[PDB]
């Protein structure tokens, strides 16, 4: 969509547990979905009293642990789980399981609007802080950074530079803050170009494969692995329907009924966890919302990134 | 040029080694552990 | 591009996570580097070891760090002989180049 | 039927030790019991490229630019002062005795045949050209590997060593025995007798050799060469390291004793190249040949397996090449 | 057949020792043996940027900050008292002899037609013109590297020294003795006839020469140079260490032996360059040049592998080339 005016960033944000089961097929780190509505609930109770849009959000996470174990005897992992109460009868309730991950992520999250001038830009990257401080991720509450040795405050960098090399110069001095952690960005043209080559080696093959295929360490025959360029990943890459768009009093049981609702189901698309210093524009990296609601295809993506 | 060679008395399997021009230590071992690392490692160099 | 990636990562995690680059002294830490203490000799030392930093700026880690991924390659004479040696030093000497002009802004 | 054990070791006889070099000066060395240690100290070393190249390397722009970049290491040396022309080289000997008796055997049946075929020998003719020709091999200083081959004068001096002290004192002109004729001598048949009387289990015997040369003020010595780590960069590449005790160059003892066993004169080749160490399939590695092949029937295997299962005693210097095999020791017996 | 050895090893003939540097005053050379030596000591230097820049480094302002902020460095310097004007260079010299065998070699055939080829060389001319030519770098200090090049005179005596004591005293004029041409002398003669015997292996030979060096008092020698770790800061680099046995400074041998070897005037380009260094493929490495590459039939590989397997004695300059070299050592053979 649109590009930043200014470009936020939330420091290392430390979540306690949150919801490593990212898709029906993926788990490990959240998916992007949830920090895309994320930046769109901050928008929806401050950026409506600021006078600004935020909108994007770049993931960094400086660190992860997934609350997993590796069973005796298996190269597979299970997930720590909780213990729920028991039920009226005091039997042992059915168990379902949900992962749970610690995250120390920081969010790079576009802010464009009037409020920029009408505001200095500490006073609103404090309150947006001040906003997040009380809100959760990915299901897992936000950890707010007490009596540690010193708070990691914000910096609004300004998207706009009064030359070309006080951008790089403001760019660089923000990349070196987030620069522990690893960007994760929406690569859906490699997919497909994958796609091409793949369908080229034997027809009739689904991306659904071309994606595991790309997922796998595959071993060639002379052995030697297949090489993979970067770090890629599968991510939930939004929705797709399964329905007609129902009216808001019309289905049952709804979160609400002035909202219009619709069955969809995952679609999976690919990422690729980089070093963010080698994207060259902090303005890319952002994650948006692209819905186009006449077909369905509820989905996010980094546009703007290559 | 054999790549492992197994002193026999003495259970030590020496692999070749082509910086000096000479055999070290790899491990320790009769005819079988030689025949299996030369199974998997290939003889010859 | 990866290699230079993740040695400026261990550099980066090293110079934020322990203050143990300056926890004890002696004669030999390789001090000429000046990259994994970088906020162990300014927020320390006001003018003793950031005045003696910020203008000598070192940042001369790139060719040693050269010298480490020269290893790398196989030392064949005929790999030498070659332009392939000749296209690996111009593309290593575009990276460490990069790494460079990412280790000298330090100061900001 | 009585094959051979799957398992023999013997153990060595003719044991020596470190033999530890210090330096001084020649016409004071009744004094030199607080001559100082010759050192291993490091210089370092800058070499142009003299290897052969292998066709592909003779352009001579790449010459040019490969001996522009010339080879930087650092090497350990080993100097005599430059106030002393004499190196001793001490070390101690003992002679064991109980030859043939194995370490570890598996058949007793060729434990007793072995056992009666060695002292069959022992009777015949004891260890008495084997004694004389490792006392030969102390005489001429021939331990002294490569610090005796331009040295103006070599004196050995052997001390029998009784309850504490010196019972028999031995001293040689090491240049006029040679390294290769094996003579009579007064005192060499007396150290004969008394490595005789210590082979055969008769006496304890503990020898220590003092070996003096003449090689000049400051000139180098040769201390045995250890292996190098080669785990850093190649302008310190420390491209050889010598073996030193502690703070005092040496010799390995090992090294002593390839040089003792040195007797084989009756290798099937030609015998003016002189003897050889007693090896089986006696072998030498400057040559790189091996004499004494077992497609030949002369190789300490098949000499030893004719010898002592089907009774094909070889002939009397034949089995004095087995006989000092089994002085010299190890593991003959197959997997 | 006869192809080539796959090893070949030469022990090095002309072993000198470390060239130990003691200072004194001139007129009183004849008592110089009591002379303190050379200290190596540090002193600390300051330099400005002096290199090349390569069109990135000539912004103004950027070479100002680099100018603001200069290099420290401790570095080892070795000078003459402020009260001796003269250097006293002393080393030993062994001549050892036996230059046609080599201490290691695979082929039989190829060492015994080496040997051959080696003594064909040594009986139609003995070692007299590569003598001559050895006892001329002994003549003229050219061992005396750097400490030779604004010397007001240079005196070098050479002694050969016999069962405790000199059997023969000379005395040169090292600066009437040219660094370049191999005259003929009536004492250079005498000194030539004794390196000759010393390599043709019928006499121990060993040479003490000492050079004395007019330099001026407190000037600065120029000893051996080690190489440095390069461990610590950018201020205590400690970028220069210089050669010293114990307290002393002083050359390396393979320096001395390289000043040595200079003889080399047969070589296909100019000879108004002077002689080098006989090595193979023979190259000097201060001017990054070989001389005699092997694209030409010039190098010692070449030569020796024409002379051995096929016969084709070379012209009587280049095989006083190749037992130059062999008589210099080295590692030859293929692998």
């Amino acid at each position: 969509v649109t590009d930043p005016e200014a470009l936020l960033l939330l420091p290392r944000l430390s979540i306690q547990n949150a919801n490593a089961i990212s898709s029906p097929l993926t788990w490990g780190f959240p998916s992007p979905g949830a920090f895309t509505g994320f930046v769109h609930a901050l928008q929806r109770r401050v950026g409506i009293s600021l006078d600004i849009e935020l909108d994007g959000v770049g993931i960094v996470c400086h660190r992860f642990e997934a609350q997993i174990s590796q069973p005796a005897g298996k190269r597979t992992k299970v997930f720590n789980l909780t213990r729920n109460p028991l039920n009226r009868d005091g039997s042992t309730a059915a168990i379902v399981e949900e992962g749970r991950a610690h995250l120390e992520v920081s969010l790079l999250l576009g802010v464009h609007g009037d409020g920029l001038d009408d505001h200095p830009a500490q006073e609103i990257a404090r309150q947006v802080q001040e906003q997040a401080g009380a809100m959760r991720l990915a299901g897992g509450s936000i950890l707010p950074w007490c009596n540690e040795r010193f708070p990691a405050p914000n910096a609004e960098l300004l998207m706009l530079g009064g030359s070309d090399e006080q951008r790089r110069k403001n760019q660089r001095r923000l990349t070196r803050r987030l620069l522990p952690g690893f960007a994760l960005v929406s690569r859906e043209a490699l997919l497909q170009q994958h796609l091409e080559t793949l369908r080229t080696t034997l027809p009739e093959a689904t991306t659904l494969d071309a994606l595991l295929d790309l997922c796998r360490i595959n071993f060639e025959p002379p052995w030697q692995v297949r090489d993979k360029p970067g770090w890629l990943v599968p991510i939930p890459a939004g929705y797709n329907a399964l329905s007609p768009l129902y009216l808001p009093g019309e289905v049952r049981n709804a979160r609400d009924r002035e909202t219009p609702l619709r069955f969809v189901e995952n679609l999976f698309g690919l990422g690729e966890w980089l070093s963010p210093h080698r994207v060259a524009a902090l303005s890319d990296l952002l994650w948006y919302h692209h819905a186009e609601p006449d077909k369905g295809l509820y989905r996010w993506s980094t546009p703007r990134f290559v | 040029i054999e790549k492992f060679r197994c002193s026999h008395g003495y259970n030590e399997i020496y692999k070749y080694s082509p910086d000096h021009e000479a055999y070290l230590f790899y491990c320790k071992g009769g005819q079988g552990q030689l025949n299996k690392l030369i199974a998997e490692n290939g003889r010859f160099m | 591009a990866q290699i230079c990636d993740e040695a400026l990562q261990y550099a980066a995690r090293l110079r934020e996570l322990e203050p143990g680059w300056s926890a004890t002294p002696g004669c030999q830490l390789h001090d000429a580097e000046q990259l994994w203490l970088d906020p162990l000799r300014a927020q320390t030392d006001e003018t003793f070891l950031q005045r003696r930093l910020r203008g000598d700026w070192p940042a001369e880690v790139g060719n040693r760090f050269a010298n480490w991924l020269n290893r790398a390659v196989s030392s064949d004479s005929q790999i030498l002989g070659s332009p392939e040696a000749a296209q690996w030093s111009q593309e290593l000497s575009k990276e460490l180049t990069m790494f460079k002009e990412i280790l000298e802004d330090e100061r900001d | 039927i009585l094959s051979t054990a799957s398992v023999l070791a013997f153990e060595r006889k003719l044991d020596p030790s470190d033999a530890l070099m210090s330096a001084g000066a020649w016409a004071q060395r009744d004094a030199s019991q607080e001559w100082p240690a010759v050192t291993v100290r490091e210089k370092s070393v800058r070499g142009t490229i003299s290897n052969r190249l292998k066709t592909k390397d003779r352009d001579p722009a790449k010459l040019d630019a490969s001996i522009q970049s010339p080879n930087l290491q650092t090497v350990d040396v080993a100097n005599l002062p430059s106030d002393a022309d004499t190196l001793k080289v001490r070390f101690t000997l003992r002679v064991l005795g109980g030859a043939g008796t194995p370490s570890a055997c598996n058949d007793a049946a060729y434990r007793d045949k072995l056992l009666q075929t060695v002292a069959t020998y022992v009777n015949d003719q004891g260890f008495a050209e084997l004694a004389r020709r490792y006392a030969h091999n102390l005489a001429n200083a021939r331990f002294l590997w490569r610090n005796r081959v331009g040295a103006e004068a070599v004196e050995v001096r052997i001390n029998h060593i009784r309850q504490g002290e010196v019972a028999r004192a031995w001293r040689f002109d090491a240049l006029a025995i040679g390294l290769r004729d094996f003579k009579a001598d007064a005192e060499l048949d007396a150290l004969a007798e008394l490595i005789a009387s210590g082979l055969s289990g008769s006496g304890h015997v503990l020898l220590e050799v003092v070996a003096f040369a003449r090689i000049g003020d400051g000139q180098e010595v040769f201390p045995s060469q250890e292996l190098i780590l080669d785990k850093g960069d190649k302008k310190g590449q420390k491209s050889k390291t010598l073996y030193s005790v502690r703070d005092a160059a040496a010799i390995h003892s090992q090294k002593i004793g390839n040089a003792l066993r040195t007797i084989d004169t009756w290798y099937p080749d030609e015998d003016g190249l002189g003897p050889i160490a007693v090896e089986p399939y006696g072998s030498v590695t400057s040559q790189g040949k091996a004499y004494r092949q077992p497609k030949q029937k002369l190789d300490f295997y098949t000499l030893l397996d004719n010898w002592v299962l089907r009774d094909e005693a070889p002939a009397v210097e034949q089995q004095h090449y087995v006989i000092a095999n089994l002085i010299r020791g190890g593991v003959f017996g197959e997997a």
